[PDB]
């Protein structure tokens, strides 16, 4: 961003391109510091892209509780994605990578349909 | 109903997907001449789901269109536009006389009259080199033995119904982004009948439930997985689902 | 810009002898070479075009070779009727037709058929405007060239109109930019041709021929070794009108 | 093949529909045109595309095509709306079908002259012309439609604008000769070989369309008729 | 497509290897030739047959093929083994496929003469000949390898040794007429309707088997190669 407010140093060109959407409804939001974890997978169809926003007081690592993470935007497009990675901006930048694996869960669901803890059986 | 469109050689095929497609306001927009579907029904357009539809337009001589057909050849069938036997797509055509005839006539529209080869189908190609035919060669420039690969249609408001602009769209069909308009009807009161929410087939009396589903989720199940409680997916409303008697 | 001069100016050659026919040129040209042997009074006639392949109609007496910056063409046989002008023309430059000042030979010392109109007197009432409805081939596939013949001067270039596919577009010379301007009307098998601003000069006679086949799918099939390149795609030359000027 | 009630009713005032069903082949996929021909005369192209009308009949008629049949919807029928109508459509077999024709009873320039008749001669030959001059003949196509006395009309043949295609029917298919003269400007239909089954009048009927029904299924139709020539095709 | 190292690394005293996999098409039906280019100079045969080796390539370069892939080691490299080296094989398809190209860095008579270069007239025509004198001319098959500046090898098309049936490239089919005398002893390639992408030298290649590489898929190679011209293809 120079300071329009933006480019595309990303990428050189553009071609057919499959899919589009604008979703203005942004992911990433903005305002004790405040934590996002997101959840990617690589379904036949759907990207399932899921997130949470909680606010953390330790500032250390990831903090100790359970928080679960509400769909968004199911991408209806079909990829075999195998590489990932982040972008960052130029005018602190921790950012974690994890992996899923097929592990057995136990969700508990409270009355009101929200996950409040589970087990990892494995 | 665009405002021009391109020559019969290039193709301007602009892909249509991620939305619902709604064949019925085509009908009001001009009238058409011919409305061929070879491989699907005209009426059974708005019940399959499609994962790609591409759309191209062009202008084409008016006694040609019966050439714009699978399995068949012609003058412009070989070298510019082809359709192959697994071409399965309705070719609309409709006369533009009112908008391209000039009555000093038109010469912007191109079309190729013989290449090196037989063009296949599904292939679009904008090369412009020009015809090398004799036995002298042709260093690129307009000589005598060397002819222009392109010509002009020159199409004229004086000329008779055959010579004139006729703008025929080809919409294919290829294979899930683009499905019909599904239809909804009226929510009833308690009452054991049908219901099909999104998928969700079954029996039961749709009664005001007092749940509070969270804004990401639709329906819910029991403790021995059994559909028992939806949202309707026209208002925010929670609504129970009980068997029927 | 490529001038074409012939080497012999008046060859006297009694017929039962051998006839030479030598054309140089500034700019080296390819195999576009056309050689034209017109009878005096009646229309011009090609012999050999783009130097390669012979015409059709006239007899194996034409026997030569050459290319580049000199033709040759050796007729080693007698001149029963020989009394023509032996003319030649350049096929490179497609609108800069140009043609030389041929030699005049002596003994010693068809559904192809055009028609043309336009002509008397020029002074007064400075308007002439020439015609040319053609009743052979098919008019309005090829496109319809014009060519002046002055008394005692030559073989002279006058404009063309390309035919209704390759463009409605024209291109004159520089002696009749301005004043020369060709309209075509092939709805009717008709093309005229405008000459407005009339000047005392401007007294030849006017032949509208053939010009390039736009059509060029059948040209690939057949080779041009016979008389089908010959009736396909070919100019030939017709019947001419006259223009008189006085004070 | 076609069902169509052979006759309906109604009365002055009220708005009746005349329906006509086919199959998927003709009006789920092609268009329906309709016809109105009073006792005595030629029919006229009363509706065509299904949604729009000419400028010689009023907008008194409504139609409409709703999947694969077809409805005549006359609304404020008057005195003189007592006649017969047919239906008409392209099955794939390449042919003009027909449906089966409605007798309404109420209880309250372009030119097409053709000659040709007298003896039939079953099993000799007979020469059928059609005259055309005012309308650009090269440019509309023509048809070709005979109805027997009392019966309703027989698709016979049909010629695009150019001169090109032709389609016969299954009962005098590979017998006829139907061609053009674009600079007499004049239809010939040449019949050989024609038994005695066959008493019509063979209508010389004007297309509106240029190419054949299979190209161009959304512009054809039958404006401009002519008074066709009784045969006396007997023992 | 043969998957090859784009460069590899060693140092003078140490056995390096050089892999070059492929489909089972074009590598487990025949047999891998590795080459050997200087820069600035013709290529030369190295391992053929993928167990033999020529007089003029030392015992100390080894060359195996294990089910569908290639292996080149280099025993006790100096500092002269400092090149690139491309793979070969001959794909049932009918055309010959090279590798990536390996920039081998270190850490420490027969001839055949080509003319024909210049203007080359990016639409009309060219003419390319390749002259051979002193190996049998009418025995030995011969070949076209082209190299773009800073590009790999590309094979161009095939001659067998009786002059019968010949082979192209899929990019280079169509549009070269290639031909050769056994009198004169010369190689010729008559080429017409060059592209802008066709700049190379078109190095003329001679073959040491005598038939076509379809039917000898155990003798085919590229022993002696020549001097290419650069041609000078633009706008």
């Amino acid at each position: 961003v120079y300071q329009m407010e933006s480019e595309f140093r990303v990428y050189s060109s553009a071609n057919n391109c499959t899919f589009e959407y604008v979703s203005q409804p942004f992911l990433m939001d903005l305002e004790f510091k405040n934590l996002r974890e997101f959840v990617f997978k690589n379904i036949d169809g759907y990207f399932k892209i899921y997130s949470k926003h909680t606010p953390i007081n330790l500032e250390r690592d990831l903090p100790q509780g359970f928080s679960a993470l509400e769909p968004l935007v199911d991408l209806p497009i079909g990829i075999n994605i195998t590489r990932f990675q982040t972008l960052l901006a130029l005018h602190a930048a921790a950012y974690y990578v994890g992996y899923l694996q097929p592990r057995t869960f136990l969700l508990k669901y409270n009355e009101n349909g929200t996950i409040t803890d589970a087990v990892d059986c494995a | 109903n665009a405002t021009t469109f391109a020559s019969v050689y290039a193709w301007n095929r602009k892909r249509i997907s991620n939305c619902v497609a709604d064949y019925s306001v085509i009908y009001n927009f001009a009238p058409f001449f011919a409305f061929k579907c070879y491989g699907v029904s005209p009426t059974k357009l708005n019940d399959l789901c499609f994962t790609n539809v591409y759309a191209d337009s062009f202008v084409i001589r008016g006694n040609e269109v019966s050439q714009i057909a699978p399995g068949q050849t012609g003058n412009i069938a070989d070298y510019n536009y082809k359709l192959p036997d697994d071409f399965t797509g309705c070719v609309i055509a409709w006369n533009s006389n009112k908008l391209d005839s000039k009555p000093s006539g038109n010469y912007n529209y191109l079309y190729r009259l013989f290449r090196k080869s037989k063009l296949k189908p599904f292939e679009r190609d904008i090369s412009t080199e020009i015809y090398q035919a004799g036995n002298k060669p042709c260093n690129g420039v307009a000589g005598s033995n060397c002819y222009s690969p392109l010509q002009s249609y020159g199409f004229r408001p004086t000329y008779g119904v055959g010579h004139q602009p006729y703008r025929v769209v080809v919409l294919s069909f290829e294979l899930a982004t683009v499905c019909g308009p599904k239809k909804s009807t009226n929510l009833v009161k308690n009452k054991c009948v049908n219901f099909n929410f999104n998928g969700l087939t079954g029996t039961g009396v749709l009664t005001e439930s007092n749940k509070k589903f969270l804004p990401f989720q639709q329906f819910g199940r029991d403790i021995a997985d059994t559909t028992d409680a939806v949202r309707d997916p026209q208002t925010l409303e929670i609504l129970d689902i009980t068997p029927c008697s | 810009e490529i001038v074409l001069t012939q080497s012999p100016a008046t060859l006297s050659l009694s017929p039962g002898e051998r006839a030479t026919l030598s054309c140089r040129a500034s700019q080296s040209v390819s195999s576009y070479l056309a050689w034209y042997q017109q009878k005096p009074g009646q229309a011009p006639r090609l012999l050999i075009y783009d130097a390669s392949n012979r015409a059709t109609g006239i007899p194996a007496r034409f026997s030569g070779s050459g290319s580049g910056t000199d033709f040759t063409l050796t007729i080693s046989s007698l001149e029963p009727e020989d009394f023509a002008v032996y003319y030649c023309q350049q096929r490179s430059n497609w609108p800069q037709y140009t043609f030389g000042q041929g030699t005049k030979l002596e003994i010693k010392g068809s559904e192809v058929q055009l028609v043309e109109s336009g002509g008397g007197l020029v002074k007064p009432g400075r308007s002439l405007r020439l015609s040319c409805t053609a009743s052979g081939f098919t008019f309005g596939d090829y496109a319809m060239s014009w060519f002046r013949q002055a008394p005692g001067k030559g073989l002279e270039w006058v404009g063309f109109i390309r035919s209704k596919a390759y463009g409605g577009t024209t291109e004159y010379a520089a002696s009749v930019k301005g004043r020369f301007t060709i309209s075509r009307d092939d709805s009717k098998s008709i093309a005229y041709l405008q000459m407005n601003s009339l000047k005392t000069e401007d007294t030849a006679v006017y032949y509208c021929t053939r010009d390039r086949y736009a059509r060029y799918d059948i040209l690939t099939g057949l080779s041009p070794a016979g008389a089908d390149y010959f009736y396909y795609a070919m100019d030939v030359w017709g019947q001419g009108t006259t223009v008189t000027v006085s004070s | 093949v076609l069902t169509q009630p052979p006759s309906a009713s109604g009365t002055p005032g009220q708005r009746v529909t005349i329906s006509c069903s086919g199959s998927s082949s003709n009006i789920g996929s092609n268009t329906v045109n309709w016809y109105q021909q009073l006792p005595g005369t030629a029919p006229k192209l009363l509706i065509y595309s299904n949604n729009q009308r000419p400028s010689g009949v009023p907008d008194r008629f409504s139609g409409s095509k709703s999947g694969t049949s077809a409805s005549l919807a006359i609304s404020g029928l008057q005195s003189e709306d007592e006649a017969d109508y047919y239906c008409a459509a392209w099955d794939d077999s390449l042919n003009w079908v027909f449906g089966g024709g409605t007798k309404l009873t109420v209880l309250g320039e372009v030119q097409l002259v053709e000659s040709g008749g007298g003896v039939v001669q079953p099993g000799g030959s007979l020469r059928l012309s059609c005259a055309a001059s005012g309308f650009r003949f090269d440019d509309h196509a023509m048809h070709w439609v005979r109805q027997a006395p009392g019966k309703g009309l027989e698709w016979v043949s049909v010629i695009s604008g150019d001169g090109g295609s032709t389609y016969y029917a299954d009962s005098v298919k590979g017998r006829f000769s139907i061609s053009r003269d674009d600079s007499k400007n004049s239809l010939y239909l040449q019949m050989n070989s024609l038994r005695t089954e066959d008493t019509a009048l063979y209508y010389c009927a004007k297309d509106r369309s240029y190419g054949p029904p299979d190209v161009f299924n959304y512009e054809y139709g039958m404006d401009v008729w002519g008074q066709g020539t009784t045969v006396t095709v007997s023992s």
